[PDB]
RNA sequence: AACCUGGGGAACUGAAACAUCUCAGUACCCAGAGGAGAGGAAAGAGAAAUCGACUCCCUGAGUAGCGGCGAGCGAAAGGGGA
RNA sequence: AGCAGCGCCAGAGAGGGUGAAAGCCCCGUAGGCGAAAGGUGGGGGGAUAGGUGAGGGUACCCGAGUACCCCGUGGUUCGUGGAGCCAUGGGGGAAUCUGGGCGGACCACCGCCUAAGGCUAAGUACUCCGGGUGACCGAUAGCGCACCAGUACCGUGAGGGAAAGGUGAAAAGAACCCCGGGAGGGGAGUGAAAUAGAGCCUGAAACCGUGGGCUUACAAGCAGUCACGGCCCCGCAAGGGGUUGUGGCGUGCCUAUUGAAGCAUGAGCCGGCGACUCACGGUCGUGGGCGAGCUUAAGCCGUUGAGGCGGAGGCGUAGGGAAACCGAG
């Protein structure tokens, strides 16, 4: 409960700092540590790796989980905030003006 | 006018003394230097002369009490008819404490210095000196009775 | 918490409207016996005090 | 002083009044210390050496040890002890005799109207509860929102629209004092408002 | 947890010794009550032919009184309130 | 998110967060909406239990080991006091309104109230609990406990009772090579920064060390100071800094004392903790408001860091006397 926010399985802008601008389908939301995975912060784990199964693991230049805030959502006009509107039946999220 | 300088009067001014300082008061405290300078002295006024107190002197009040004590009785609360030319119109124990100097002393007594604005005073009890004065140029009205 | 009055004092002095401290004069009840008629006549009055004045004033309060 | 600047649709009109001449310059600010202390919460407390949670067994023989002599560890030469002369809550309040309290507030408007800051409105065109509309009669009334102003009105419509701006403080008529006149800039008050200013004095 | 009521109930200490007195009906022990507990519709007040249950705050008042009349202790009625 | 440019919102410019400093990014805020279920709920409504008349006669009833009296005590402002009132351990022991109790011994008068059965909300107290706020603390503080604490540990036991918070924005937590058994390091790499590298922010002092400058093995010392001189260093020089050879001078600090370098007290050294406060009431002084006046207390209304109402009451306007009383005396 309450611990939810802006988006989830989509897309979504990078208003942050490393990857401000860049735009990405969010691969992943942790909502524990409020942080979302886009395709942004992605930096080199030179570890070969943790369990000393399958014997290589990777420097795998993995994606770096983002302050859920430093990413907003976006539609035809792109990065808005969003509003919440109730249907005739339910609840879908129209944007700074247009919907979806 | 703001909050900068509206500041004290030049002269308010605060400053409670420290004691413990190293030049002002000192190792000892604002005073001290010695013993019996620690938590407290016997009195020191009434009390402590160290001896037989200056109550060697003697209750003379009599009557002190009695067991249940305060005997009610009637009490006069003087008033000189020189704060009554004070004012015009019929001066009486409802107005003299209405506003003024009489403070629910039950008994108006009107009397002594000042000299006397013709006019009705009632009241519980005149001056011989009083009664004159107002005698002399007006109505002196006296008490209730029942 | 209010310091009370000391009510010793209060059944044996008076404080004067000008601020004067009167008790009664000691020494006229027993050691009494023959003493001059001046004797125990000048002991009938009150006197006034002097620096305990002020000691016996601070008592006397709400008073 | 005495001419005070009133405003209305048919313009600027002037009207005057009976503030004080001389400003005693220290009692707005025993007035001001005033308003400021009775706001105070008492709040701050400490635990005594008796207060602290620590047993009273005397800590050693105090003989024969060779340590410094001591009782309890509750005793304030202890580090985690009881503090000393550490303050308890307590009431900040005095009541300031009512006329001073009075003076300060003529006072306090008088100071501003000699300025020039008072103005007395009326023309409230502002309607409704909504800044951009007081944003509006502000402009049309010599409000830039260069100067700090104390909005005083009845209008519980026009208090909604200032609000929320930085520059202003709105206050219900009766919440007139000085702490807050002399907090700002300009006066601004209702003609409703400042006849019952004039009833606390006038 | 604390608050409350009843049964029981200290001493250091103060009095510049101490015993009455004080500390204090406090500390504590015990029984009970409860969202409170007590008290509560006059065999009352106490001086006005007056008031009109009870409880709480302000006041009265450090007054009335109590007191090895020491140290100290310390009301009520009435008045303003809830 | 700073700076700049041009915009917008505001019943919302409380606050928090986001790589630093954001009304407009995020969570909020103002404003407004919501309960099937459980709890609460006379606040509104309804119903039931109950309840309500006037005169006359009658003298039936109106709370018993009770009133009352005495002995012993308790409560009260009341300490045996002139000692009532209320309460009651012992003894005696009534009446039913021509009854009884009280109004401070007692009596007479006048007046008040109806004992010896019980119940009664609100106003009040408190704070384990939830929330809000702070001229409250910020890890030796604040709760004993910010941390896995009433623990570890200590006591047979009652019981006592600690220490211990912080990488970074993100773990990106350092692959890989090298010396080593490991530990730990050196490279490489990440990071803005790694003397931010993992009890890792800042990182003071005591304390230990390595390198350099001046200095010291015929010299006497509260260890410094004054002078001159040599050396080293900064500056073009005039100058300054460091060091100390010789000469002059020179009895630690605090405490306590007639008197301390004192062979009197305390102190290994450093860091942090550590002692004249507040409440009420007095009394002087002082800044100010008002003035023969001045001032409100609880509280009520307002607000939600707004004030106002509230004269009960207090101090003052008359003193003197033990008092009755009299009164500028
Ligand atoms: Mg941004
Ligand atoms: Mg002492
Ligand atoms: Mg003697
Ligand atoms: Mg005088
Ligand atoms: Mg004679
Ligand atoms: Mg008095
Ligand atoms: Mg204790
Ligand atoms: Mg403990
Ligand atoms: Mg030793
Ligand atoms: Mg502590
Ligand atoms: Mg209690
Ligand atoms: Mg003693
Ligand atoms: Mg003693
Ligand atoms: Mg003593
Ligand atoms: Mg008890
Ligand atoms: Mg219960
Ligand atoms: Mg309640
Ligand atoms: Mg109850
Ligand atoms: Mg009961
Ligand atoms: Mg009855
Ligand atoms: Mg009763
Ligand atoms: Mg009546
Ligand atoms: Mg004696
Ligand atoms: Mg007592
Ligand atoms: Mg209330
Ligand atoms: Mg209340
Ligand atoms: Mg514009
Ligand atoms: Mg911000
Ligand atoms: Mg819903
Ligand atoms: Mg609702
Ligand atoms: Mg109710
Ligand atoms: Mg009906
Ligand atoms: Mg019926
Ligand atoms: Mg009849
Ligand atoms: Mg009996
Ligand atoms: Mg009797
Ligand atoms: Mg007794
Ligand atoms: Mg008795
Ligand atoms: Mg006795
Ligand atoms: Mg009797
Ligand atoms: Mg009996
Ligand atoms: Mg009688
Ligand atoms: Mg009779
Ligand atoms: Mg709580
Ligand atoms: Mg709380
Ligand atoms: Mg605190
Ligand atoms: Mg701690
Ligand atoms: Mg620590
Ligand atoms: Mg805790
Ligand atoms: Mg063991
Ligand atoms: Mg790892
Ligand atoms: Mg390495
Ligand atoms: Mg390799
Ligand atoms: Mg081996
Ligand atoms: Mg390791
Ligand atoms: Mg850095
Ligand atoms: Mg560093
Ligand atoms: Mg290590
Ligand atoms: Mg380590
Ligand atoms: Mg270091
Ligand atoms: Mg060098
Ligand atoms: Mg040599
Ligand atoms: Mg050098
Ligand atoms: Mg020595
Ligand atoms: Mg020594
Ligand atoms: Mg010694
Ligand atoms: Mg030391
Ligand atoms: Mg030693
Ligand atoms: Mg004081």
């Amino acid at each position: 409960r309450v611990k939810m926010h802006v988006k989830k399985g989509d897309t979504v802008l990078v208003a942050s700092g490393k990857y401000k601008g860049r735009v990405g389908k969010v691969k992943e939301v942790l909502p524990k540590k409020y942080a979302v995975i886009v395709e942004g912060v992605n930096i080199v784990k030179k570890a070969v790796r943790v369990s000393p199964k399958y014997p290589q693991g990777g420097f795998i230049e993995k994606e770096a989980p983002l302050h859920a805030s430093k990413v907003r959502p976006i539609c035809p006009a792109c990065g808005k905030p969003t509003r919440v509107r109730k249907k005739f039946l339910e609840n879908g999220k129209k944007i700074r003006v247009c919907a979806k | 006018d703001l909050r900068p300088n509206p500041g004290a009067n030049k002269r308010r001014k605060r400053v409670g003394r420290g004691p413990g300082s190293g030049h002002g008061k000192t190792a000892t405290r604002g005073h001290k230097g010695q013993k019996s300078r620690s938590g407290g002295l016997k009195d020191p006024r009434r009390f402590e002369g160290g001896r037989s107190t200056t109550l060697m002197r003697l209750p003379k009040r009599g009557m002190q009490g009695q067991v249940p004590g305060e005997i009610k009785r009637p009490r006069y609360q003087g008033v000189n008819l020189k704060d009554l030319a004070r004012f015009e119109g019929e001066v009486t124990p409802e107005l003299l404490v209405r506003a003024g100097l009489l403070k629910k002393g039950y008994r108006l007594k009107i009397l002594g210095e000042g000299e006397a604005k013709p006019l009705k005073v009632v009241a519980h009890a005149f001056s011989k000196s009083a009664l004159e004065k107002l005698k002399a140029a007006g109505g002196e009205p006296v008490l209730l009775e029942a | 918490p209010k310091m009370k009055t000391h009510k010793g004092a209060k059944k044996r002095v008076k404080i004067t409207a000008s601020g004067k401290v009167v008790a009664m004069k000691t020494g006229k009840r027993h050691l009494n016996w023959q003493k001059s008629g001046k004797e125990i006549r000048q002991k009938g009055r009150k006197f006034v005090l002097a620096k305990p004045e002020a000691e016996r004033i601070k008592l006397l309060l709400p008073y | 002083m005495y001419q005070i600047p009133v405003l209305s649709p048919s313009g600027r009109r002037e009207l005057a009044a009976d503030l004080p001449a001389e400003i005693n310059p220290h009692l707005l600010w025993e007035v001001v210390r005033w308003q400021l202390a009775k706001r105070r919460r008492g709040t701050a407390s400490t635990k005594t050496r008796g207060e602290v949670a620590y047993s009273g067994r005397k800590i050693w023989p105090q003989k024969h040890t060779g340590r410094a002599r001591h009782g309890d560890i509750g005793a304030p030469i202890f580090v985690g002890g009881g503090v000393v002369f550490g303050p308890k809550p307590r009431d900040y309040s005095y009541t300031l005799p009512k006329k001073v309290r009075k003076k300060g507030l003529a006072m306090a408007v008088a100071d501003r109207a000699r300025e020039g800051k008072l103005l007395l409105v009326e023309a409230f065109a502002g309607v409704n509860g909504k800044t951009k509309e007081f944003l509006a009669w502000a402009k049309e009334a010599g409000l830039d929102g260069s100067e700090s102003v104390l909005l005083v009105t009845g209008n519980e419509l026009v208090r909604r629209a200032a609000r929320n701006l930085p520059w202003v403080v709105t206050l219900a008529p009766e919440g007139l004092n000085v702490y807050d006149i002399v907090r700002t800039e300009r006066l601004v008050m209702d003609l409703d408002a400042w006849e019952v200013f004039q009833n606390r004095i006038g």
